[PDB]
C-alpha cells in the first residue's frame, strides 16, 4: 500500500486556493467503510474523514471555513485537500495520511510568497 | 535512517487520530497499521506509540 503525491513542492501566492492531491490505490469500487483520510500541517488537524464521516469539532480553527476534502475524487484515488485564500500561516509541511488496506503518508511542502 | 524516521512519523499520526476518534472499528484499524509497522521495522520508538495507542482501544 502506497500513498504518492504528485507535487510535494508547493509555491503559492497570498490570497491563492490551492489544491494538494494526495493519491491511494483504489483497484475496486470504493469500500467507504475501510477509509480513513487525515490531513495536518504541523500539529494542526486539517481533515480527519473517517469511515465516510467527519467530525467539525476536530477541526483546528484557523482552517475552519477554509479548508476541504474534495470527497468527489475519493472514489478514484485522490483524497485532495484544497484550501481557500492562503495566508503565511499556511507555510509548512502539509501532511496526507491515508489508510484503506494499509496504512502511508506524504509530506507535502508549500511556501507562500507574499 | 530516513525510512525508518518515516515510519515513526506515520506511527505518530496513527496515534493521533486514534486518540481524536469516536469509532472502536477506526480505532481497531489504526492500531492494526501500527501493528503492521511495528512488524516491519521492529523499531522501539514505532514500539512505544503502539503501547500508548493499545490504551485506547477500549
Ligand atoms: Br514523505
Amino acid at each position: 500500500f502506497t500513498v504518492t503525491v504528485p507535487k510535494d513542492l508547493y509555491v503559492v501566492e497570498y490570497g491563492s486556493n490551492m489544491t494538494i492531491e494526495c493519491k491511494f490505490p483504489v483497484e475496486k469500487q470504493l469500500d467507504l467503510a475501510a477509509l480513513i483520510v487525515y490531513w495536518e500541517m504541523e500539529d494542526k488537524n486539517i481533515i480527519q474523514f473517517v469511515h465516510g464521516e467527519e467530525d467539525l469539532k476536530v477541526q483546528h480553527s484557523s482552517y475552519r471555513q477554509r479548508a476541504r476534502l474534495l470527497k468527489d475524487q475519493l472514489s478514484l484515488g485522490n483524497a485532495a485537500l484544497q484550501i481557500t485564500d492562503v495566508k503565511l500561516q499556511d507555510a509548512g509541511v502539509y501532511r496526507c495520511m491515508i489508510s484503506y488496506g494499509g496504512a502511508d503518508y506524504k509530506r507535502i511542502t508549500v511556501k507562500v510568497n507574499k | 535512517g530516513p525510512d525508518r524516521e518515516r515510519a515513526r512519523e506515520l506511527a505518530r499520526i496513527l496515534l493521533k487520530v486514534i486518540k481524536l476518534s469516536d469509532s472502536p472499528e477506526a480505532r481497531r484499524q489504526l492500531l492494526r497499521n501500527l501493528e503492521e509497522l511495528a512488524e516491519k521495522y521492529k523499531d522501539p520508538e514505532v514500539r512505544r506509540i503502539l503501547e500508548e495507542a493499545e490504551r485506547y482501544i477500549k
